[PDB]
DNA sequence: GGTAAGC
RNA sequence: CCCCC
DNA sequence: GCTTACCTGGTG
């Protein structure tokens, strides 16, 4: 993110949320956990035709 | 009889060539035939392969480094031991013998593949084996009006399962 | 806003790392074969190697680049003039075809009108760059 | 005035940002458990 | 190309949070690569900091 | 593993080597062309110790010199013997190969052709490091030891 | 290689035998320019490759604000001012090495233990 | 419970604490290769692992 | 817009 | 389309 | 060894 330094590789800048829900999650770490979020989503709308066809 | 002659000429030169020089003639020139003569025990000329193994004894005796393999075969050191070596490498030099331990057993390490340790939790407990050394992962294989999945492996018995 | 120019010009390495003497060439709107980058440049006016060359690679340190650039310098070797290399397109009707497209249709953004052989030249050695530097695990 | 400007995410990859005036800028010249943890004014 | 990217980058930047060039006009400057980057272009996403 | 063997490592070592496909490319660190016109009396004088020995017992004066990697060598139980040979055997009566033995600093292949000249150098060194297989089986890129 | 250049036409030189007198020429294709050789060295191929070199600092790469700051002190000036970045032909196969340039007299250090690097 | 998330803190710190160990290490071309290769991908599993020790 | 079995 | 595990 | 001709989840 812009809002780091470079070269950092301490566990904030590669995508740690060091928080539960409870306690709410940093900018940084709401926008990371978002782009792991995404992950399954993706996947599950590719594989639902390959998924099907194989069935069939 | 080419051999015969020019394993001595090249022997009695690269023995005499050394800071040493020929005072032992008489016993440089005996050192020379009598590591020809057993030389000779490899093939008697009856295969080519015996040519292979003076390019061995030379090479090691001229290269610089080693420069002293020279004078420490005029001194002494086994002649019948020089042809039936195949310590091509254990004999010359020592700074070369020390660089083939480090690169003998980096090669070893290099050749070994990939791991994979993988973090256990006693909260699970296996099927199978009933065991607390289970490694999970999770993933959205639902909706995302469902939840996310779980699959655990156990990295005891080696069992894989799933979750809602 | 100039009528959807939508001109895709390719400068591709030939040759993977493996196979000998990996060439540069292009590919130019309405010009069916790739044209090796050492025709364009002399097509463009910059005439020897060298000069052609120092449009591709600033640094004459740089041995790597200069190396992968030799095989182009050869490719073009037939091609001595730039009305031979303009005739390299598609005589005397190959030569204007040849004029209009690397005007018109070649890099047509910066400037399309006439007077600007150079501004295109040095662009076309910047992607040349580009393109080795990426070639070279740099 | 030349307080606030407008940055594309070309021009982003040049700037470094800071994420509240308070939790990134003064520097330092017990705390709140039931608070989410954050970072730092690190450079 | 400029001898001294640096000066002409802050010129650049003053000028148009002055006013002078319009605010949506981006300019970056890669040190790396010694590029100085400028965009008038239309399309592009940006926000206010 | 064969049954007896299956607990030696260095065993499956041994049994890696004799499978993983060796290439030339991959035990050479770098190929040159010198003009080196003297056969008898190298121009590089690292090279004086090569030709003092494949000597002592018409051509061309365009030199093919490759330099090898010890630690790849050895990875693959590989000597400049049986390196050299197999450029013997792929060239024929084409090429003169001549080579540095196993113990000196440098690993060392010298190689000579038997109009023009130069050109054809660099056609015979990309068949060299492209297609000769060493060691190996095709297709077998690349093996691992597990436990 | 160190490839040269024709005089007269700018084109580039090729080599030639002098078998007469048994040494390297470069000479000409576009004219009849002949010179004498330097090295008898005429192509290097290199497979191995072992670089892992520091950056394109300009005598300002400090002016980049994105970048990390330390206070170790400088080998040559003491000055705790530095700048750092990771290897910049950044292969896959890199050490996590850091290499700091002082602000104050511009002259690189490396973070190195194994060492004594400079460069 | 209070005293518990004071440990579940001191619990992520003391992971976080081996990260940077671990990167001190790496950044001093001190970390050692890994069967399972590049001193960046040796680097990154020790990383990995800890924050996930962590989190459990 | 990805694979294979045609010429 | 606009909705679904 | 290149070009063609087939295919690509379920309801409403
Ligand atoms: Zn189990
Ligand atoms: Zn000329
Ligand atoms: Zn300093």
């Amino acid at each position: 993110l812009p809002h780091f330094s470079k070269d950092d590789y301490s566990p904030e800048s590669k995508g740690f949320v060091e928080n539960s829900y409870l306690r709410g999650l940093t900018p940084q770490e709401f926008f990371f956990h978002a782009m792991g979020g995404r992950e399954g989503l993706i996947d599950t709308a590719v594989k639902t035709a390959e998924t099907g066809y194989i069935q069939r | 009889h080419k051999l015969r002659d020019q394993v001595l000429k090249a022997l009695y030169d690269v023995l005499a060539k050394e800071s040493e020089h020929p005072p032992q003639s008489i016993l440089h020139t005996a050192k020379a035939i009598e590591s020809e003569m057993n030389k000779v025990n490899n093939c008697d000329t009856n295969e080519a392969a015996y040519k292979a193994r003076y390019r061995i004894i030379y090479s090691n005796v001229i290269s610089k480094n080693n420069p002293d393999l020279k004078h420490k075969i005029a001194n002494g050191d086994i002649t019948p031991e020089f042809l039936a070596t195949c310590d091509a490498k254990d004999l010359a030099p020592a700074p070369l013998k020390q660089k083939i331990e480090e690169i003998a057993k980096q090669n070893l390490y290099n050749a070994q593949g990939a791991t994979i340790e993988r973090s256990v939790t006693d909260r699970f407990t296996c099927g199978k084996c009933k065991e607390k050394k289970v490694s999970y992962y999770q993933l959205q294989t639902r909706s995302a009006a469902a939840p996310l999945t779980t699959f655990c492996t156990c990295e005891a018995c080696g069992n894989r399962w799933k979750f809602s | 806003k100039g009528s959807r120019f939508i001109s895709t010009l390719q400068v591709k390495l030939y040759g993977r790392e493996g196979s000998s003497a990996r060439t540069i060439k292009a590919t130019l709107p309405y010009i069916k074969q790739d044209i090796p980058i050492v025709i364009i440049f002399r097509a463009l006016g910059i005439i020897p190697d060298g000069e052609i060359l120092e449009h591709i690679c600033y640094d004459v340190n740089d041995w790597q680049m200069l190396e992968m650039l030799k095989p182009c310098v050869e490719d073009g070797f037939v091609i001595q003039d730039r009305e031979t290399a303009l005739d390299f397109i598609g005589k005397e009707k190959r030569i204007q075809y040849a004029k209009d497209i690397l005007q018109k249709e070649f890099l047509p953004h910066i400037t399309q009108l006439e007077g600007f052989e150079s501004r295109k030249a040095f662009f076309l050695g910047y992607m040349i760059n580009r393109l080795l530097l990426c070639a070279l695990d740099r | 005035e030349g307080l606030v400007e407008y940055i594309d995410a070309e021009e982003e990859e040049s700037i470094l940002i800071a994420m509240q005036p308070e939790d990134l800028e003064p520097a330092e010249a017990d705390v709140d458990p039931a608070k989410r943890i954050r970072v730092s004014h690190h450079a | 190309v400029h001898r001294n990217p640096a000066r002409l980058m802050e010129t650049l930047r003053t000028l148009r949070r002055k006013g002078d060039i319009n605010p949506e006009v981006s300019m970056i400057r890669d040190i790396r690569e010694k590029e100085l980057k400028i965009f008038t272009d239309a399309g592009r996403v940006y926000r206010p900091l | 593993l064969e049954p007896g063997h299956a607990a030696d490592q260095e065993q499956a070592k041994l049994i890696r080597s004799a499978i993983e496909h060796t290439t030339l490319k991959s035990v050479t660190i770098a190929s040159e062309i010198y003009y080196d016109p003297d056969p008898r009396s190298t121009v590089i004088p690292e090279d004086e110790e090569i030709i003092q020995l494949h000597f002592s017992l018409q051509q061309s004066p365009w030199l093919l010199r490759l330099e090898l990697d010890r630690a790849a060598m050895n990875d693959k139980d590989l000597t400049m013997g049986q390196v050299g040979e197999r450029i013997k055997q792929t060239f024929k009566n084409d090429l003169f190969v001549i080579w540095s033995e196993d113990n000196d600093e440098k690993l060392i292949i010298r190689c000579r052709v038997v109009a023009e000249e130069d050109h054809m150098l660099k056609k015979i060194e990309n068949t060299m490091l492209e297609n000769i297989t060493l060691r190996g089986v095709e297709n077998i890129e690349r093996v691992v030891m597990m436990k | 290689t160190t490839f040269r250049f024709c005089r007269d036409c700018n084109n580039m030189l090729y080599p030639r035998e002098d078998k007469e007198n048994n040494r390297l020429l470069f000479e000409c294709r576009t004219c009849s320019y002949v010179e004498e050789a330097g090295s008898p060295l005429v192509y290097r191929h290199e497979l191995i490759t072992n670089i892992g070199e520091t950056a394109g600092v300009v005598q300002d790469i400090g002016s980049d604000p994105t970048l990390p700051r330390s206070d170790r002190e400088c080998p040559k000036c003491h000055s705790r001012e530095n700048v750092f970045f990771q290897s910049q032909q950044r292969r896959k196969d890199t050490s996590m090495v850091l290499f700091f340039v002082c602000l104050s007299c511009s002259h690189i250090f490396t973070s190195d233990q194994k060492n004594k690097r400079t460069q | 419970d209070g005293p518990t998330m004071r440990e579940i803190t001191e619990t992520i710190a003391e992971a976080k604490k081996k990260v940077l160990d671990v990167t001190k290490e790496a950044q001093a071309n001190l970390l050692t290769a890994k069967h399972g290769m590049t001193l960046r991908e040796s680097f990154e599993d020790n990383v990995v692992r800890f924050l996930n020790e962590a989190r459990d």
